[PDB]
């Protein structure tokens, strides 16, 4: 599951 | 010890194939209980001798004639008699006990009947309920992520397991089936009630049954046929659909598969892909085999309302899950110990993928701030943890539950991306694309993929590493943490050690290496390229590519490909400084961020002085792009909790507002008066957060814009003249300055909003008044389900919270209200830990220290619950700041006085 992954 | 006790299946039978048919009853019974049935065949063969069979099944209840199982032989072999079937629940097995051995070679096939709540829970077949106007919807998904498919139906729940799968669906016959593989024709009617249809699907790949997806709703599709003849479709409620919130998911995917064949040289190995955007679906997202799952923010996107970075998000999180449609599916790791690969690996390649569908927005810098720094903050603790665990350390599926982790995640991507580097992406994607082809279809361990880029490196004689691509790579999954390289320039010595942000930290985990890394060192010398470097498992080293005359500067570790932060001697510091104010450009913009990132936490760690890294920031009044402005906020948010009720904050304001004045003035007129946004994403980005560093820290010019948009918008409500970019600021300093017109208005807003994003921004700007009593009667509503939703409660007081204004208000609220604990932590457990992070978050006193334990003495009786960890950090937290603000205080309020005028 799941990421992306934000800043 | 029995086998049916041990949390790992034998190996003495594999599975072949499976027949599933699941049956959800979408209507509650006479009790408002919903259920689903099921039947299912599963065909195994027998390895090794053995008398019994053990299958996961998790909340299963069987309703098999005889036993809980039938059993037979596959073609003419004979089958022993079962003796018992039982489920034990500790280790989640049904277990057949038989009254003789299976055989080597021989084929089986177990059949069941079974049912199970289709419970609000979303695991194993799940119910989703979801408004239509008046009328409230509920479908029926899956998520089986990790060990949830034993939850809809007996398997053998291991990811190395693999088999075939046939699903069929019985379902409303108006409502839509979908699964991993297209239906193999239109629906049947039940033969035994024809209000029910009947979807086959065709036979699955060899798979894993965590990938596993069927869903039966309402639901309507875009779609578009790839030349290939793949068939695309993006799945969402009628009334998004029709709104058009699915075209840009529908835009990017195609793109996004394409780039991802060639790059994995590699066929896309389905004939269809769907991804299905589900209201409210918590997990965000989840990779199954040709029918992805999202949540609906993740997914869908709307123009008119959307800002840029919610675009940002949807491609990125597409990408990331089609990534899995090769790696983790097609190729999976063996066990979940091995997660960090899978996941990290597609955290890194959503990024490659994502800049295919949008190659103007140099989405790739993005994993700096995203991943690795973020990431960085964790596992620069003695509290970290490898990225590697030992598979007989990883059994219970709360044990595999802990592998989703930052760690898994960002440090996996932040390590993979070193690796590719260092190889460079060509001789990568040869490794690559010679794992997945050996491997299709079957398991592996991490080690495979290191000795496929083995074999890649070794078939070439351009790139020469100082090791085995393993050796190096263990440095960096076997021990946790990162080190920090120190540079002295005048010598050219360097060094490397095991970064904490604690200096006063005990690291107790020990490592098999001493912490220490090999370490691969690129370098700008006066902004030109130098001769990469190794630093081999050595304390310390000497290169003349670190060693400066006093007119030169040297910067390691460009774009922070490699994971780790660098240190300098003071006068290289002051060189890069002076190179920054006077030619900035010469320095890729993001080492520009890194500067100010490393700075600021070799300051925390007593490295540097603060006054270094605030000197890292002098720069920036001359810099128009988004990263290193970036690194400045995310490093002094922490400033302005600790300052923003104290003498600090004028001076600190003033300075902000002087360095940001220009970058404000430069979008003023680049936009036209703010009429048309910036044509990139970076650039948009750079200019939300001039605005909203602007705003925030009381430049006029920007009050202004605020105030005058927030008042032409109330004037004629229907049509909102702020672009999405810059409502959250828009909304929340116009809120500040005003009183309760537009206070009240904007409630009035958030009251009809029917978009999730926009309600949000309406939520957290009606935090930004000024008005002590509009935020305490906003904390009334807060506790009001008509008025505030209970998923957003906590979320709302914290906004408050936020607030300086708000400070003492929503943390006198909580202490009033917390037997709000017998209400919530029994109907929804209610996120209670980030409540008491959030509103104690300022904290930095003795005399906050003494209310927070005044306020704690109330153990007796109502406790805390899902928060009683979180208070103990609370506790710890402002000690840690009493002893920072005491520390930093003077030198900090100084420098701030000096550099604003
Ligand atoms: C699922 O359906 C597939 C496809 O129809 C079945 O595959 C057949 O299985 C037997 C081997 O046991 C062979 O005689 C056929 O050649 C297979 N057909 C194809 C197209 O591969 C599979 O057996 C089914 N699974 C179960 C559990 O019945
Ligand atoms: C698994 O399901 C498949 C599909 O229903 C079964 O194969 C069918 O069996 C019926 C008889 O029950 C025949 O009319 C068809 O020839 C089969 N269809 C196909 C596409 O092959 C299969 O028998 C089931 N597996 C087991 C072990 O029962
Ligand atoms: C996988 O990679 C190989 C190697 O690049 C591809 O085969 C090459 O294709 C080009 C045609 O554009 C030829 O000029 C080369 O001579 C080919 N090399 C070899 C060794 O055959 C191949 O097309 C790729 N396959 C997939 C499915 O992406
Ligand atoms: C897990 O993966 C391994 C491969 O990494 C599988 O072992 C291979 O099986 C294939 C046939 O499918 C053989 O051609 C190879 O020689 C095998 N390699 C080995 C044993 O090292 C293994 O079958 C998979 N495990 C399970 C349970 O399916
Ligand atoms: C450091 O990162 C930057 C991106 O932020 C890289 O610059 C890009 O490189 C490629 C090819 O040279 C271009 O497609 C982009 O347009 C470039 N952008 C800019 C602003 O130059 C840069 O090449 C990276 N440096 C190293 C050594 O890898
Ligand atoms: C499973 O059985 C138990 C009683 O044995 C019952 O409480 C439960 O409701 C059953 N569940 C379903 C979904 O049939
Ligand atoms: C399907 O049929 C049921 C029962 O009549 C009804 O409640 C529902 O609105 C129908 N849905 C669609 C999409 O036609
Ligand atoms: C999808 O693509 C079309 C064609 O380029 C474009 O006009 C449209 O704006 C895109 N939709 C979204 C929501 O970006
Ligand atoms: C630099 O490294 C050499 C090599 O061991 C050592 O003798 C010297 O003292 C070091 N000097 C500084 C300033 O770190
Ligand atoms: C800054 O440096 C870049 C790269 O060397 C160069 O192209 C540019 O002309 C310089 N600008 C100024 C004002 O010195
Ligand atoms: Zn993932």
């Amino acid at each position: 599951a799941a990421a992306a992954a934000a800043a | 010890s029995k086998p049916w006790n041990r949390y790992r299946l034998p190996t003495t039978l594999l599975p072949d194939s499976y027949n599933v048919t699941l049956r959800p009853y979408l209507t509650p019974n006479a009790d408002g209980l919903y259920i689903f049935k099921g039947k299912s065949i599963v065909r195994f063969l027998c390895q090794e001798p053995t008398d019994v069979i053990i299958i996961h099944s998790k909340k299963l209840n069987y309703t098999t004639q005889g036993h809980m199982v039938v059993l037979r032989g596959v073609g003419d072999s004979q089958v022993p008699e079962i003796d018992r079937t039982e489920l034990v629940e500790l280790t989640e097995y049904l277990v057949v006990h038989l009254k003789g051995s299976l055989q080597p070679g021989h084929m089986y096939e177990m059949e069941s009947e079974f049912q199970g709540e289709l419970a609000d829970d979303l695991a194993g077949f799940y119910r989703s309920e979801y408004m239509e106007g008046n009328v409230k919807k509920v479908l029926a998904t899956t998520q089986m992520q990790s060990t949830d498919a034993r939850k809809s139906f007996p398997c053998f729940d291991e990811p190395a397991m693999k088999a075939t799968f046939n699903i069929t669906l019985i379902h409303p016959n108006n409502l839509t089936a979908l699964s991993n593989m297209p239906p193999k024709g239109s629906s049947t009617p039940l033969a035994e009630d024809p209000n029910w249809s009947v979807t086959e699907f065709e036979t699955t790949p060899v798979m894993s049954t965590y990938l596993l997806a069927y869903i039966v709703s309402e639901f309507q599709s875009v779609n578009e046929t790839a030349q290939n003849g793949v068939l695309i479709r993006i799945w969402a409620r009628p009334n998004a659909i029709a709104e058009g919130h699915g075209m840009y998911a529908l835009n990017v995917t195609g793109p996004i598969l394409n780039f991802f064949a060639n790059h994995y040289n590699t066929s896309y190995p389905l004939p269809k892909s769907d991804q299905i955007a589900l209201p409210d679906f918590n997990a965000g997202a989840m990779e199954n085999w040709g029918l992805v799952t999202y949540r609906e923010n993740a997914l869908l996107f709307d123009p008119q309302s959307s800002s840029i970075s919610n675009k940002e998000r949807v491609v990125t999180v597409i990408a990331h899950q089609l990534a899995h449609q090769w790696f983790g599916n097609l190729v999976t790791l063996a066990w979940w110990n091995d997660l960090w690969l899978n996941e990290g690996f597609a955290s890194y390649v959503e990024y490659l993928g994502a800049d295919h569908a949008e190659p103007t927005w140099n989405l790739k810098d993005l994993i700096v701030p995203g991943d690795v720094y973020r990431v960085m903050a964790v596992d620069a603790l003695a509290s970290s943890h490898p990225l590697t665990t030992p598979a007989e350390e990883v059994n219970t599926p709360a044990q595999i539950s802990e592998m989703f982790d930052s760690i898994s995640y960002s440090k996996g991507a932040s390590v993979i991306r070193m690796l590719s580097n260092f190889l460079t992406e060509d001789l990568f994607k040869e490794g690559l694309a010679s794992y997945l082809h050996a491997f299709a279809y079957q398991n592996t361990t991490y080690l495979d993929l290191w000795e496929h880029l083995q074999k890649a490196v070794d078939a070439q004689t351009s790139i020469r590493l100082p090791d085995t691509v393993r050796a190096i790579m263990d440095r960096w999954t076997l021990q946790m943490g990162f080190p920090v390289i120190t540079v002295d320039t005048k010598t050219g010595n360097i060094s490397q050690k095991h970064f904490l942000l604690d200096s006063e930290s005990n690291v107790t985990r020990s490592s098999a290496f001493d912490y220490l890394w090999i370490v691969p060192i690129s370098s700008i010398k006066n902004g030109v390229m130098q001769d990469h470097y190794w630093l081999r498992d050595v304390s310390q080293a000497q290169n003349d590519l670190f060693k400066t005359a006093s007119d030169d500067w040297v910067l390691l570790n460009v774009n922070v490909t490699g994971y780790f932060q660098v240190n300098y001697d003071e006068d290289n510091w002051r060189m890069i400084q002076h190179q920054l104010q006077t030619n900035l450009s010469v320095i890729p913009v993001i080492n520009r961020a890194q500067v100010i990132y490393d700075s600021f936490n070799l300051a925390t760690a007593h490295m540097v002085p603060v006054t270094l890294a605030l000197d890292n920031t002098l720069f920036l009044n001359g810099e128009k792009e988004y990263m290193p402005w970036q690194a400045a906020l995310s490093s002094l948010s922490y400033f302005s909790l600790m300052f923003d009720r104290s003498e600090v904050y004028g001076p600190m304001k003033k300075y902000l507002r002087k360095q940001v004045e220009p970058l404000f003035q430069h979008f003023e007129t680049l936009t036209k008066n703010w009429t048309e946004r910036p044509e990139n994403l970076m650039d948009q980005y750079s200019e939300i957060n001039a605005i909203s560093t602007a705003c925030s820290n009381g430049l006029p010019q920007c009050e202004n814009l605020a105030k005058t948009l927030f008042d032409q918008w109330m004037s004629d409500p229907e049509n909102n003249p702020i672009h999405p970019n810059l409502r959250s600021t828009i909304y929340c300093n116009a809120i500040a300055q005003g009183g309760q017109d537009q206070w009240d208005f904007a409630w009035g807003q958030l009251q009809q909003a029917q978009l999730v994003n926009e309600a949000d921004k309406l939520r957290s700007a009606l935090a930004c008044s000024n008005e002590v009593w509009l935020l305490n009667r906003y904390l009334g509503y807060t506790l009001n389900p008509d008025l505030i939703r209970k998923q957003d409660a906590t979320s709302t007081i914290n906004s408050i919270a936020s607030n300086v204004i708000g400070q003492p208000l929503a943390w006198d609220f909580v202490q009033s209200n917390w037997k709000k604990l017998f209400q919530d932590y029994g109907g929804g457990s209610f996120s209670f830990s980030n409540l008491i992070q959030g509103v104690t978050r300022r904290f930095s006193s003795e005399f906050e220290l003494q209310q927070l334990e005044q306020f704690k003495k109330n153990n007796m009786d109502v406790g805390f619950g899902s928060g009683t960890r979180a208070l103990e950090q609370a506790l710890e937290k402002t000690k840690a700041n009493i002893k920072w603000v005491k520390e930093n205080k003077e030198v900090v309020l100084n420098w701030f006085i000096e550099h604003s005028s």
